[PDB]
C-alpha cells in the first residue's frame, strides 16, 4: 500500500463534493493536514502524524549530499545540445574591499549575465513543474539541498549548496500561499489568529517608504548618527523639528528606513517631546517588530541551550547569529565563526579596530578610504538588537 | 591590417558549430568589445622612510630631555 | 547534538557493524528483539520524502 | 545627487531606478537592456555579489517580495519563511505540530 | 617503587597554549608545550641575529621569486618572437577565418589579454603544470628515449619481417584562458590536441572530444604549452604565436624545491605492486563509530 | 592494581579457529597487554 | 593526544645520530577544509636554514645550483637531485580527530593535568596531531631557520604552508 | 550435522557433470555449516574479490569448514565434514607436489608458473576456484614472506620495494614455481606487524647477560660456516632459576612470534599414490 | 480519566480501561518480567493501541 | 557570408606598424617597473612593521606604567 | 526567434539537408521516432480553433 500525508491542494480550485454530510470548524488546524487517519486490521481508527514519523527525519542520512554529489558529477553536463544555457556561471572570489568605489566599473561594460539555475528554476508554476517544457528539472537531487552545475575556470563543475532555511526551496515545490498558510498555522499556535489592529500605522508606513517627497535629510543624519546614544541627545529637539513640522504639512512619517532610528526615538523620546499619536505609531512599529521576532521563536519550546547555542537559535535564522543585517551599524557580541573580511584577509580578533570620539584622530579621518584597519563604534551589539535588526 | 591568405578564392561554408570555429562577427560587436575593453583597466614609501627618520629625531631629543630631566 | 537527537528518538545506542569474519560465519543482524506487547501482528511502515 | 553612490549588493535593497537616477553608467546599462529592470532580484549584481549560492535568501525571496501585499501576515511570511531545515529544527517544529 | 616516564609525561600537562602564523599570513596554528618534555633539559640559547633575517627573508624572496621570474621570462620571450619575425606571424591553428573583416579590432583586444593575463598570473598557471610531469622520476629516461627511437635507421626488410614489431597522434597539453572581455582570466586547464590530417594544424579538444569552441569567439585569448616546452600564444583567427620557454634564468634547485613531482611512499590499502586499481582510502570520517 | 589483578571469564564465541580469535581477543584486551609492559618497565626483577 | 609523546620519546631516542628537538602541534579547520582532512595520509617536514639551503644537503653546498639549460636529459640533471629531494624530506607523525571538541577538555579527558594561566575556550571543528620537528646542528638555536610544512593528499597534490622560527619560539624559549 | 547437502540451480550439462565426479574426495569449504545449502557458498568464487586482499582472503579461508565431494547424483552433491581423528581421503587440485609423512595445512591458490587456470567448471557467472592444500614448509615459507613483504613495505617507495619483490614474490617447492598473486596491505596486516612487533621488542627486553653475548663468544673461540654466515648480520651474575622464569616468558613470546605464520595442521598424509593424486590424511576438516 | 483523551478513537472500540493490554496472551507464557514491561511501564508503546 | 579553410601559408600582417610600435611601447614601460613578487615581499613587510610597532609601544606602555 | 520558439516547444532543429529532402517527399519518412514505454499505447490528439 502506498498514501500520502500532508499534501497541499491548489487552492485556486478549492471544490468540496460534500457540504451537507461536513461542516468543520474553521480554525486552521482543522483547515491544513498535518496529520493522517489510517485504519488498523480491525475497523479502529489511527493517527500517524509528523511526530511519530520522527525516527526517519533526524537521521544522518538525510542530510548528507556525497553519494549524490558523487552520482551527479558521475554524470555531468546534459548531452542535449538544446540544454546548453543551463550551465553558465561565472562563480568568482576576489578582494571585497575596493568594491564601493569599483561598483560603477563593473558597470561600465554593457555585456549581459546568463541567468542562473534558481532564478530559472522559480519561474515555474506549480502545476507546469513537472511537464517535460521545464528544463532544469534534472537539477532538483534534493528536499535539502541545491546541486547547481555550471562553470568554474573554464570547466564546468557540478557544485551542491545546502538549502538553509525552507525559503531557499522554490516555489513550484513550496508555493506563496503554502507559506502564508504556514503563518496562519503558527499564529494560530501562539494564540494570535487575531492579531491586534496595525493597520493604519503600517498603511502610514507603506505610504511613507515609497513617496518621492522623502526628505534628504535622514539620510544623511541616519549616517550621521549610527544609533550613538548620545549623539541623539544633540539632535532631540531638531528631531522634534522634524517630526512634527514634516508631518504637519507632509502626512508621510520620516526615519522610516534605520533600524537605529525606530529603536531609538521610541526608546529616548518617550517623555512627551512630540504629540502622542505620532509616539503611538513608533511603538507600534516597535511592537509589530516584537510580535513577529515573538512569531520567529517558538516560546513555548525554547528552553535548555545546546552545542553553546540557544535552542531558539537553531529553528530560526532570525535568532541565530550567524545571520546578519543588510545594513550593519554595530559589530555583534557573538562573534564565534564570522570571519568577516574587507579585502583578503579575515579581520578576526580586536587586533586592527579600533576608533575613539573627541580626541579627533586625524589618521582615521585620513585614511577613511583605507578600508582595511576599520573602525567599529566600540559598542559590541547584544543579540536581542540583533535579531530585532534583522528583522 | 588585412591578412594575406594562401587560398585564392573564398569557401562556402554550411558547417554547424560543433564541425569547425568561424568567425563570422561583424563590426560593430567588435566597436561594442572595444568599448568593453578599453575602459575595463611609489614616493610615499621613501617618504615613510625620511618619516620614520624624522621619528629618529624626535625619539633622540626626548632622550636628550630624559637626560637633563 | 547526537545525543540530543538520540534522545529526541526512541533509538538508544550507535552500534558498530560486523566485520567479514563473523558475517561469514553468521547468517545476519537480527538486532530487534520482540516487543512484549504482540496484539496486533509484524508491522512496517516505511516511506520517502 | 553626486556627493554619493549607489550600492546594489544584495539580492534585497537592489532597485535600478535608484542606481539609475544615481549613477549614470548603471542608467547607461538599463537603458541599454531594458529586460534588466526588473525588481524581483532580476537586476544583475556585481562579481564582488553574484553568489546566488552562498546567502541566506535565495531568489525565490525577491521573487516572492514583488508580488506581496502590504499586510502584517505579509510581513510576517518573511519570518515564517526562515525555519532552518536543520534536524533539531525538525524535530523542534515538529513537537508543535507545524 | 618506579614510576614510568609516560606517567609523568600524561601528569605533566601542557604549559600552555601558543598560537602561531606563517610568512604570507594565510595559516594560523597552535602549537602546545609539555613541561616534562626533554626540551627544557637540553640547556640551548638562541641568537637571533638581524642579517641572518635579512638572508633569510632573501632566500624566501627567491622561494617566492622563482615561478614569477618564470612568468617575466616568458612575456620577455612573447615580446621578443613578435619583434624578431617583424610582426608578421603565422597561422598554425585549423579555424575557419574571414577576409571581409577589420583585424584592426583584434590586435588591441590580443595586446589587451596579453596585459589582463599579466595582472592575472598565479602558481596554477601553464608553465608550472607543464614542468611537473617534466620533474618526474623517471621522464629524463623517457624522454631519451624517446628521442632515440624518433631517430632510427631505414626499416630494413630483414628486421620488417623476421624481427620483433614496431610501436602517438594525441597529445595532453595545459592551457591558460583570458578572457578580455568579461574580464574573467580561467588560470588552469587540460587540454588535448591532435593534427587534424586534412592540413597540417592541430585541434583542441577536451577529455570527451568536446571540441573546445573559444577560438572562434573574439572575446577571449588562450595560452599552450606542450611537455616539450613548447609555446603557442592564440589570438582568434588561428593565428599563434610559436616559441620555446627558458629556463636559463633558474636555479635547478628552485625548480626542485618549488613544485617538483612526488612520488608515492607505501600505506595501508595500497598494493606493494605499482600500477594497479586501487581498493577504497582510509577515510576516518565523523560518520562512523571507529571500529 | 598495584600488586596483582587475575580476572578470569568464560568465553562464547562463532570463531572456531584459535588465531583468529585470539587476535579479535587481544583487539579486546589490549588494555591488559599496555598494563602489562607498563608493570615491566615499573618492576625490573619480576618476570610477568 | 597519544602521537605527540611518541616523537617526542622518539626525538630524545635519535640524539646521537641527529640533532633533533621536536614541535608538537594541533591544526584546526583554518588552515585546511574538513574533506581535506578525512582523507589525508601523511605529513611532511622540512627545516631550511637561514642563510642556506635545507638541512638534508651536503653541509657547505652542492652541485644542484647549475643552470637547467632548456633540454629534457638534463632537466633535473639526472634523478639523483630528485633523490637528493626525496632525501630532505623527512616523516613525521599523524593523528586525525573528526569531531569537534574542546581542547583543553580533550585534554582533560585525557590524564593531562593543564594548568593555563587564562581559560582561553579554543573550539575547533577536527582535530589533526602531527610533530614538526626543526633541528640546530650545534646545541645553539638559530632564531632566523625556516620549518616548512607539507600537507599531500592521496590523489598527490599538495600545499606546502612554511613559517620561520622566530615567532616560534620567541617566548618559550625565553621562559626556559 | 554432518552429512551435508547442496541444491543447484541450473541444467546440468553432461561435461559439467562428469568435471564433477571426477572431483569426488577433494576439498571445499563452506561459510556457515548449514544442512542444506545453494551453490553459490560452495568453494571461493562469492568470497574472491580481486584488489581486495591476499591476506583477508586467507583470514576469512581460515575459519571456514573443509568438505569432501562424494556421491553427486544429478542437481545435489552429498557433502561430508570429517571428524576429528578419522582418517579421510583427499584428491588434491593444485599441483603441489605431496610425500609421506607432511603435514598439510589449507591455503587459497595462487598464481601458477605456466598458469594452466582450469576453472573446473563452466556456468553462468559462478566457476569453482578451490582452496590448495599446501604442506608445512611451503605454507609456511609463504605467510612468512607475506609478512616480511608487510614489515619491508613500510616507510618505502615502490621503486626499492618492487626490486625487492621481484626476488621476493618467487617461490619454489620442490623444483616447482609459484607466484603470490596480490600482496597488497591491509588493516590486517598492520594488525599482524604490530602484535609481531610486540613480540620481538618483548623478545629484545628480558634477554639476559649471556645471551647477549653468546653469537659474540662463539665467533671467538670457534669457527664454522654457519657461525660466519651468521656473524655477518651482526659474566657478572649467575642466578638461574631467574633464567628459567625468564627462558619461560621468552618462551611464551616465542610462541607468540611464531604463531603469526602458523597455519594449523588440516591434514596429515598417510598413504600418497605415486602419481599425486589421491592420498589418505589422517584428520578432520 | 482526563478530559485530553480520544472518544473518537478509544470509546468506539472495545477496549480495556486503562489504555493497555492486559490481555496477556500477546505476551508470551511463562514471562513475568515481558508480563510487568507490557502492562505497567512507559518506555515502550503499548500493542492495543 | 563566405569563409576560407585554414592553411599554414595565409599569415597577418604587422598591423600597419601603428600597434605594433605601441606594443614595443607597453614592452618598454613593463621592462622596468612593477614585478608583482615584491608585493606579497610588501604585504609581509607591512605586516613585520606593524607587529614589530605594536611589540614596541606594548613595551614602552608596560615599561612607563 | 526560431530557436527560441525550437527550444520552448520541444522540438530540436530540422535536420534535412539536401540529401534527405525529396526522400521526405517521395514516400513520406518515419520522422517522429518512438517512445521507450508505454503502458497506454498509441497517442493521437489534433488540434481545431
Amino acid at each position: 500500500f502506498f498514501f500520502p500525508v500532508g499534501l497541499y491542494l491548489p487552492e485556486d480550485r478549492g471544490y468540496t463534493t460534500v457540504e451537507s454530510k461536513v461542516k468543520l470548524n474553521d480554525t486552521v488546524r482543522n483547515a491544513l493536514p498535518t496529520t493522517a487517519y489510517l485504519l488498523n486490521r480491525d475497523r479502529a481508527v489511527q493517527k500517524i502524524d509528523f511526530v511519530d514519523a520522527l525516527k526517519t527525519l533526524c537521521h544522518p542520512v538525510l542530510h548528507e549530499p556525497a553519494p549524490c554529489l558523487q552520482t551527479f558529477t558521475e554524470r555531468g553536463p546534459p548531452s542535449e545540445p538544446a540544454m546548453q544555457r543551463l550551465l553558465e556561471c561565472r562563480f568568482q572570489q576576489e578582494p571585497m574591499g575596493g568594491a564601493a568605489r569599483r561598483i560603477p566599473h563593473f558597470y561600465r561594460v554593457r555585456r549581459e549575465v546568463p541567468r542562473t539555475v534558481n532564478e530559472m528554476k522559480q519561474d515555474f508554476v506549480v502545476t507546469d513543474f513537472y511537464k517535460v517544457g521545464n528544463i532544469t528539472l534534472y537539477t532538483e537531487l534534493h528536499p535539502f539541498f541545491d546541486f547547481t552545475h555550471c562553470q568554474e575556470n573554464s570547466e564546468t563543475v557540478a557544485l551542491c549548496t545546502p538549502r538553509i532555511v525552507i525559503g531557499n526551496l522554490p516555489d513550484g515545490l513550496a508555493p506563496g500561499p503554502f507559506h502564508e498558510l504556514r503563518t496562519w498555522e503558527i499564529m494560530e499556535h501562539m494564540r494570535l489568529r487575531p492579531p491586534p489592529d496595525y493597520e493604519e500605522t503600517l498603511r502610514l508606513f507603506k505610504t511613507t517608504v515609497t513617496s518621492p517627497n522623502y526628505p534628504e535629510l535622514c539620510y544623511l543624519v541616519d549616517v550621521l548618527v549610527h544609533g550613538n546614544v548620545d549623539a541623539f541627545l544633540l539632535i532631540r529637539t531638531f528631531v522634534a523639528r522634524c517630526i512634527v513640522n514634516m508631518f504637519h504639512t507632509r502626512q508621510l512619517l520620516v526615519f522610516a528606513h534605520s533600524y537605529a532610528l525606530v529603536t531609538l526615538i521610541a526608546e529616548h523620546l518617550a517623555d512627551g517631546a512630540l504629540p502622542p499619536q505620532l509616539l503611538f505609531h513608533y511603538r507600534n512599529l516597535v511592537a509589530v517588530l516584537r510580535l513577529v521576532t515573538r512569531i520567529s521563536a517558538l516560546p513555548g519550546l525554547n528552553n535548555g541551550q545546546l552545542a553553546e547555542e540557544p535552542l531558539s537559535a537553531y529553528v530560526n535564522a532570525l535568532h541565530d547569529h550567524r545571520l546578519w543585517p543588510p545594513f550593519v551599524t554595530h559589530l555583534p557580541r557573538n562573534m564565534e565563526g564570522v570571519q568577516v573580511v574587507a579585502d583578503r584577509q579575515p579581520l578576526n580578533p580586536a587586533n586592527i579596530e579600533a576608533r575613539h570620539h573627541g580626541v579627533s584622530d586625524v589618521p582615521r579621518l585620513g585614511a577613511m578610504d583605507a578600508d582595511e584597519p576599520l573602525f567599529v563604534d566600540d559598542y559590541r551589539a547584544t543579540d536581542d538588537e540583533w535579531t530585532l535588526q534583522k528583522v | 591590417s588585412l591578412l594575406h591568405t594562401f587560398w585564392r578564392l573564398p569557401v562556402a561554408v554550411f558547417f554547424e558549430p560543433h564541425e569547425e570555429n568561424v568567425l563570422r562577427c561583424p563590426e560593430r560587436v567588435l566597436r561594442r568589445l572595444l568599448e568593453d575593453a578599453a575602459v575595463t583597466m611609489d614616493r610615499v614609501r621613501k617618504r615613510y622612510l625620511r618619516q620614520e627618520l624624522r621619528d629618529l629625531g624626535h625619539r633622540v631629543q626626548t632622550y636628550c630631555e630624559d637626560l637633563e630631566g | 547534538v547526537d545525543r540530543w537527537i538520540r534522545h529526541a528518538a526512541g533509538v538508544e545506542r550507535p552500534q558498530l557493524l560486523d566485520t567479514e569474519t563473523i558475517s561469514m560465519l553468521t547468517f545476519g543482524s537480527m538486532s530487534e528483539r520482540n516487543a512484549a506487547a504482540t496484539v496486533h501482528g509484524q508491522k512496517a511502515a516505511c516511506e520517502l520524502i | 545627487i553626486e556627493y554619493s553612490l549607489p550600492v546594489p549588493f544584495h539580492r534585497f535593497y537592489s532597485n535600478p531606478t535608484i542606481c539609475a537616477a544615481l549613477s549614470d553608467d548603471i542608467k547607461r546599462y538599463v537603458t541599454e537592456f531594458p529586460h534588466y529592470h526588473r525588481h524581483d532580484g532580476g537586476f544583475p549584481l556585481p562579481t564582488a555579489f553574484a553568489h546566488e549560492y552562498h546567502n541566506w535568501l535565495r531568489s525565490p525571496f525577491s521573487r516572492y517580495s514583488a508580488t506581496c501585499p502590504n499586510v502584517l501576515h505579509s510581513v510576517m511570511t518573511l519570518a515564517a519563511m526562515l525555519y532552518k531545515i536543520s534536524p533539531v529544527s525538525l524535530v523542534l517544529q515538529t513537537k508543535a505540530h507545524i | 617503587d618506579e614510576v614510568a616516564r609516560t606517567d609523568e609525561w600524561k601528569g605533566a600537562g601542557v604549559s600552555r597554549l601558543r598560537e602561531v602564523w606563517d610568512v604570507q599570513h594565510r595559516v594560523r596554528l597552535r602549537v602546545l608545550w609539555y613541561v616534562n618534555s626533554f626540551w627544557r633539559s637540553r640547556e640551548l640559547s638562541y641568537d637571533d641575529h638581524e642579517v641572518e633575517l635579512y638572508r633569510a627573508l632573501d632566500a624566501y624572496r627567491a622561494r617566492i621569486a622563482v615561478e614569477y621570474v618564470l612568468i617575466r621570462a616568458v612575456r620577455d620571450e612573447i615580446y621578443a618572437v613578435l619583434r624578431r619575425d617583424g610582426g608578421a606571424l603565422p597561422q598554425r591553428f585549423a579555424c575557419h577565418v574571414s577576409r571581409n573583416m577589420s583585424w584592426r579590432v583584434v590586435w588591441e583586444l590580443c595586446r589587451h589579454a596579453l596585459a589582463l593575463w599579466m595582472d592575472w598570473a598565479d602558481v596554477r598557471s601553464c608553465i608550472i603544470k607543464a614542468l611537473t610531469p617534466r620533474l618526474s622520476r623517471g621522464a629524463a629516461a623517457a624522454a631519451q628515449r624517446a628521442r632515440r627511437q624518433r631517430e632510427r635507421s631505414a626499416p630494413k626488410p630483414q628486421e620488417l619481417l623476421f624481427g620483433p614489431r614496431n610501436e602517438p597522434a594525441e597529445q595532453t597539453w595545459y592551457a591558460d584562458v583570458v578572457r578580455c572581455v568579461r574580464a574573467q582570466v580561467d588560470l588552469g586547464v587540460e587540454v588535448r590536441a591532435a593534427r587534424c590530417p586534412r592540413t597540417g594544424l592541430w585541434i583542441v579538444r577536451d577529455r570527451r572530444g568536446r571540441l573546445r569552441r573559444w577560438l572562434s569567439q573574439p572575446e577571449v585569448c588562450v595560452l599552450y604549452v606542450t611537455p616539450d616546452l613548447d609555446f603557442y600564444w592564440v589570438l582568434p583567427g588561428g593565428f599563434a604565436v610559436s616559441s620555446r620557454v627558458t629556463l636559463h634564468g633558474l636555479a635547478q634547485r628552485a625548480l626542485r624545491d618549488r613544485f617538483q613531482n612526488f612520488e608515492a611512499v607505501l600505506a595501508r590499502g595500497m598494493h606493494v605492486e605499482a600500477g594497479r586499481q586501487e581498493p577504497e582510502t582510509p577515510r576516518v570520517s565523523g560518520r562512523r563509530l571507529p571500529f | 592494581g598495584p600488586e596483582t589483578r587475575p580476572g578470569i571469564y568464560v568465553l562464547t564465541s562463532s570463531i572456531a579457529h584459535w588465531q583468529t580469535l585470539v587476535d579479535v581477543a587481544r583487539g579486546k584486551f589490549a588494555r591488559e597487554r599496555c598494563s602489562f609492559v607498563n608493570r615491566r618497565i615499573t618492576r625490573p626483577r619480576q618476570i610477568p | 593526544m597519544e602521537t605527540h609523546l611518541y616523537s617526542d620519546l622518539a626525538f630524545e631516542a635519535r640524539f646521537a645520530d641527529d640533532e633533533q628537538l621536536p614541535l608538537h602541534l594541533v591544526l584546526d579547520q583554518e588552515v585546511l577544509s574538513n574533506e581535506e582532512a578525512e582523507t589525508l595520509r601523511y605529513v611532511y617536514y622540512r627545516n631550511v636554514d637561514s642563510a642556506g639551503r635545507s638541512t638534508g644537503r651536503a653541509p657547505g653546498g652542492d652541485e644542484d645550483d647549475a643552470p637547467a639549460s632548456d633540454d629534457a636529459e638534463d632537466a633535473v640533471g639526472g634523478d639523483r637531485a630528485f633523490d637528493r629531494e626525496r632525501r630532505t624530506w623527512q616523516r613525521a607523525c599523524f593523528r586525525v580527530l573528526p569531531r569537534p571538541l574542546e581542547l583543553l577538555d580533550y585534554l582533560r579527558q585525557s590524564g593531562l593535568t593543564v594548568t593555563l594561566e587564562k581559560e582561553q575556550r579554543v573550539r575547533m571543528f577536527y582535530a589533526v596531531f602531527t610533530t614538526l620537528g626543526l633541528r640546530c646542528p650545534d646545541n645553539r638555536l638559530s632564531g632566523a631557520q625556516t620549518l616548512h610544512l607539507r600537507l599531500v593528499w592521496p590523489d598527490g597534490s599538495y600545499r606546502d604552508w612554511e613559517f620561520l622560527a622566530r615567532d616560534l619560539l620567541r617566548e618559550e624559549m625565553e621562559a626556559n | 550435522e554432518a552429512n551435508i547437502f547442496c541444491t543447484f540451480d541450473h541444467k546440468l550439462s553432461i561435461a559439467d557433470v562428469g568435471k564433477l565426479t571426477k572431483l569426488v574426495a577433494a576439498v571445499v569449504p563452506i561459510p556457515q555449516r548449514l544442512h542444506l545449502i545453494k551453490h553459490y557458498q560452495l568453494g571461493l568464487h562469492q568470497f574472491v574479490d580481486h584488489t581486495r586482499g591476499y591476506v583477508r582472503l586467507r583470514g576469512l579461508l581460515r575459519n571456514m569448514t573443509l568438505t569432501l565431494m562424494r556421491r553427486v547424483e544429478g542437481n545435489q552433491i552429498l557433502l561430508h565434514v570429517p571428524t576429528h581423528g578419522l582418517l579421510y581421503t583427499v584428491l588434491n587440485t593444485g599441483p603441489v607436489t605431496w610425500e609421506k609423512g607432511d603435514a598439510l595445512c589449507v591455503l587459497p591458490p595462487l598464481f601458477h608458473g605456466p598458469l594452466a587456470r582450469e576453472n573446473l567448471l563452466t556456468l553462468g557467472q559462478w566457476e569453482l576456484v578451490l582452496p590448495w592444500i599446501v604442506p608445512m614448509p611451503l605454507a609456511l615459507e609463504i605467510n612468512q614472506r607475506l609478512l616480511i613483504m608487510g614489515l619491508f613495505s613500510l616507510d618505502r617507495s615502490y621503486e626499492e620495494v618492487k626490486a625487492a619483490v621481484q626476488q621476493l614474490q618467487t617461490i619454489t617447492f620442490r623444483d616447482a614455481t609459484f607466484t603470490i598473486p596480490d600482496p597488497v596491505i591491509d588493516q590486517h596486516l598492520l594488525i599482524d606487524m604490530k602484535t609481531a612487533c610486540l613480540s620481538m621488542s618483548m623478545v629484545a627486553n628480558l634477554a639476559s647477560e649471556l645471551t647477549m653475548t653468546y653469537v659474540r663468544k662463539l665467533a671467538l673461540e670457534d669457527s664454522s660456516m654457519l657461525l660466519v654466515k651468521c656473524q655477518e648480520l651482526l659474566p657478572q651474575h649467575v642466578s638461574p632459576d631467574d633464567e628459567i622464569a625468564r627462558l619461560s616468558a621468552l618462551f611464551v613470546m616465542l610462541r607468540q612470534l611464531d604463531d603469526l605464520i602458523r597455519e594449523q595442521v588440516v591434514f596429515t598424509v598417510c598413504d600418497v599414490s605415486p602419481d599425486n593424486k589421491s592420498a589418505t590424511c589422517i584428520f578432520k576438516g | 480519566l482526563t478530559p485530553v483523551t480520544m472518544d473518537v478513537n478509544y470509546f468506539k472500540i472495545p477496549n480495556n480501561p486503562r489504555g493497555r493490554a492486559s490481555c496477556m496472551l500477546a505476551v508470551d507464557p511463562y514471562d513475568t518480567e515481558a508480563a510487568t514491561k507490557a502492562i505497567y511501564d512507559h518506555r515502550e508503546a503499548d500493542a492495543q493501541t
